[PDB]
């Protein structure tokens, strides 16, 4: 396990010893090693960033968020297609018999 | 007797709580007596959500008389929430896009059906509610504490559960929507919004097949919800969404305030929209193309199969059948799914081009025009009779066309889709519209909008301020609207939320703002770790 | 008939592989009895267990299968769901969870009767009735709770706790009325198709043959929410002397005159935005 | 060692048939792969995850296995569960109700 | 019904709650090992039971 509240920093630690350890560990046999509750800190940091960003900088706020997400081509770009769309498009096109009506007239 | 003067009593403190000015200029369809029936003799409250909804509400009225607004977004987790209150953001969001994406225990996540059981919003609220009174909790721990000079120098944080939460349609009939307030309530949460959608009916990734239910049961929907709130002593803040902006169809043409809407067909020897799509279909599924056999859903009769027919084969589109036919036996007969996607979007535009759609408001103008262009004495002007039209069911505008001596071959019937659903005109004119019926049933008034656009939110603003000018009113920004492919400026995305407010827009919210975050901090965290 | 293909299923599943093997097998084998009663002109005759209990005691005195009815759960309630009259208000997921209760309950029967079975000698297990707790359960699943991903969400519900059996009226939800000889509301025949077409679209994904019963309240039905189907158009009734404002008009009129002559508590004529011309 | 015997197991079993086809091929596969990593003394160095997205996006990353500890467990509550500190004072259910959220997006994402 | 005949109060005993088991708990002899959540979400169905009799 890897708590984390341990604070690194104060270990003496080079930041290459930091990014070796894991590896260390895996050389005497620790095959699954873990920072317990790393999503509830990282989700956190998130809110207060984004809620920060929000207050200070309005809607540049969501357009940095989405500039990121472009920058590495996360699939969150395209929220509708990531939470499965396509695939509940085609459910609904089964279950009508292709006759629910999806095309605009106007 | 001690029971009927318990009752009266009451009814009495009842009467003064509707009359209030919480409600100034709401409608309920319903007496004091009627609510006091159904409390029972146990006593009950809802603490949490009855204190909150008051000073939620109070606040609201005090930003929107300075023309200010809270500008907020959707927490995907009850850390979030916490986190947004000190952070210093005023009130929550709750929306059903991100509960549809998170699942449960029981619920695959998926996309925003809102086809999830209706307790799960409501769970998902009872989780943040939980967060927030624990929060404040803590909080008062740690500076019961301190020293006097500690508390003035260390900032605490404001954790009253000011949420508005999304009912969607309502999920069902009243029952249904005074069971969703009902849980909604119980966890402790004050707001609520509701649209003027047919549950079960939204698309992903489509231009078309957005459904609106008529005025009359939306309103219904409000009233219902107002009188659950009433039972329970919360004075609720009732959020009334249309969603009228983009939509393209109506499952009924009942309700006189959708009417001037309604698109119609003009040229009347064509074939009905339905029979002519089903026709299309059985050709395709006659020519060998057994995996389309959806006109097996009808029955529908021989004459208008051949009629039907008729038509399709005049305007080209059998043509377009067996050429799509023979390129899928060309491909080695693999799915047609995009081949017949691609005759239906021709079918759709062949026929809408020779029905001659348009309102019956329209189908009268132009006779009108027409009449003044020939010289022909006038009995009431284009623009009076638009206006007259606006505000007119088809009864009365067919009985004064009538009158004008104007009577133009229109057929919304011919135009309706296969499943029944009427075309409507679709627009910001028609989100005024049902938005003003709702209006007294309704604390807040929310255009539905996928761009981020001043000028659309001032046109809604403006028509409802002119009648109501005390609305509050709410406006959504979209997680997936590109920002930067708008070409603002920076500036100009700094300053929008601030019009928004200048316009009467209190409570404005980045919907499932959440759930982004969540994942590019998820994303970031497991990268940097691997590297 | 299916309205999609092979194909269209196929596409749903993923790659991890998923198994529903309580209600797989149970469906298999319910479907094969049913067949072979009706073949001999015999049936069976059951009730609506209330608790766990009363279902294992309905398989030992010897009826074959159960049904679950919406009634009844409305009746029962839960620790979030008030209990009430048969309005199909609570949660979809609500005859569900109590299914899956009567599923654990018949299973558990079966391993603890297994359990002593194995502890008997061969004789006194000739001599000892063994009781089937297959779970062969026909639940219900009111009008669907909605367009095709409620009917999906509501069928994948009972396949996952073992329901091999699901009943869909042709009702439109949210309309039920308690002691009123009026107010039933269909809905059009292509829509209830397509709640059993979803139906079978799920139990088709997941590898199940579940029963699917479509129920018709066309007896006692009164209304409709639509016109727009070609096979309930022959039951429309319409006005033939057409000098006679509509139903609607007049009801609204009616109603108004009570309100303007002091009846103020009859105000549900404001629900609606009729004109003056029509009043008249 | 088992301190029991095969008949033990199989005289719990009843013979209506079951199946827990998901843990089942997991856990095989699962515990294969970590074989696997310890004979070539390497290691998966993950986190636990405290959404359903979070744990998609971590296999997305490349990342082999997921952690579900209690002290998130305790730090999230649920609509019945106020949050608070890691004293496993939560119904027994509380873990396994929050994994099969990431087990049912998992699932989905490989659907999708 | 036990208040419609005159009984003043109710009991509610883990003995039962094992036996009923829930949509997640296989029903079996009292242990008291389902969850902790297991008797009050019982009793709540009472409570609601009780409170709606009232109301109608
Ligand atoms: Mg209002
Ligand atoms: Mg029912
Ligand atoms: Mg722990
Ligand atoms: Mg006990």
């Amino acid at each position: 396990n890897l708590s984390p509240s341990f604070n690194w920093d104060t270990t003496g630690m080079t930041d290459e010893e930091m990014r070796r350890f894991p590896e260390e560990l895996g050389k005497m046999g620790f095959v699954f090693n873990f920072i317990t509750y790393g999503g509830h800190q990282i989700d956190g940091v998130a809110a207060e960033e984004f809620a920060t960003a929000l207050r200070q900088d309005g809607m540049l706020a969501l357009a940095r968020l989405q500039r990121k997400m472009r920058l590495v081509e996360s699939p969150y770009r395209t929220p509708q297609t990531l939470v499965g769309g396509p695939r509940s498009d085609a459910a609904l096109a089964a279950s009508s018999g292709r006759t629910a009506t999806t095309k605009a007239m106007g | 007797t001690p029971f009927e003067q318990d009752f009266e009593k009451d009814v009495a403190a009842t009467q003064r709580y509707f009359d209030s000015s919480r409600f100034a200029g709401i409608i309920r369809l319903y007496t004091a007596r009627q609510v006091v029936e159904q409390r029972g003799t146990i006593p009950v409250d809802h603490i949490v959500a009855r204190e909150a909804a008051g000073a939620f509400y109070e606040r609201l009225r005090e930003l929107f008389a300075a023309r200010k607004s809270i500008t907020t977004f959707g927490p995907y987790s009850p850390g979030q929430a916490v986190s947004m209150k000190r952070m210093g953001i005023e009130a929550i969001y709750l929306g059903g896009w991100a509960t549809s994406a998170k699942g449960s225990s029981t619920e695959d996540p998926g996309p925003d059906l809102a086809s999830y059981p209706l307790s799960q919003v409501p769970d998902d609220a009872a989780v943040l509610v939980r967060a927030l009174l624990t929060a404040d909790r803590n909080q008062h721990y740690l500076r019961l504490q301190m020293s006097e000079r500690q508390r003035a120098a260390t900032p605490a944080y404001d954790f009253r559960p000011f949420i508005i939460a999304d009912a969607d349609t309502g999920h069902g009939g009243d029952p249904h929507v005074r069971n969703l307030i009902r849980r909604f309530v119980e966890v402790g949460v004050p707001g609520y919004h509701i649209e003027d959608q047919r549950p079960g009916t939204k698309k992903c990734g489509h231009q078309g097949g957005k459904v609106l239910v008529p005025s009359d049961e939306q309103i219904k929907r409000l009233n219902a919800a107002r009188f659950q709130l009433d039972i329970m002593r919360v004075p609720g803040i009732i959020v009334a969404r249309t969603d009228a902006e983009a939509a393209n169809l109506i499952d009924s043409r009942a309700d006189e305030r959708d009417q001037p809407f309604l698109l119609g067909a003009t040229k009347l020897d064509v074939p009905s929209y339905k029979s002519c799509f089903l026709a299309m279909v059985r050709r395709f599924y006659e020519l060998g193309v057994k995996e389309l056999n959806g006109h097996l859903l009808y029955a529908l009769g021989d004459s208008e199969y051949a009629a039907a027919g008729g038509w399709l084969e005049r305007q080209g589109i059998f043509g377009l059948v067996s050429d799509a036919v023979n390129a899928w036996r060309e491909d080695g007969q693999q799915s047609i799914d995009g081949i017949f996607d691609q005759v239906e979007s021709r079918f759709v535009a062949a026929w809408e081009d020779d029905a001659g759609l348009m309102t019956y408001g329209e189908a009268v103008a132009d006779v009108l025009e027409f009449g003044q262009s020939e010289g022909e004495p006038i009995g009431m002007a284009p623009e009076e009779w638009r206006a007259f039209a606006a505000r007119a069911s088809l009864h009365a505008a067919r009985a004064k066309a009538k009158e004008l001596g104007a009577d133009p071959p229109w057929d919304c019937e011919l135009a309706k889709t296969p499943e029944g659903y009427y075309q409507i005109r679709g627009g910001i004119p028609y989100a005024i519209a049902k938005s003003l019926a709702a209006a007294p049933f309704a604390d807040i008034l929310w255009m539905e909008t996928k761009t981020a656009d001043l000028a659309d939110a001032r046109q809604f603003a403006e028509a409802i301020h002119a009648e109501f000018p005390d609305q509050m009113l709410a406006y959504n920004l979209s997680p997936s609207f590109n920002w930067d492919t708008t070409g603002m400026t920076d500036e100009e995305m700094r300053r929008f939320p601030e019009e928004l407010g200048k316009m009467g827009f209190v409570f404005n919210f980045i919907t499932y703002g959440g759930h982004q975050i969540d994942g590019v901090a998820a994303e970031e965290f497991a990268t940097a770790l691997r590297q």
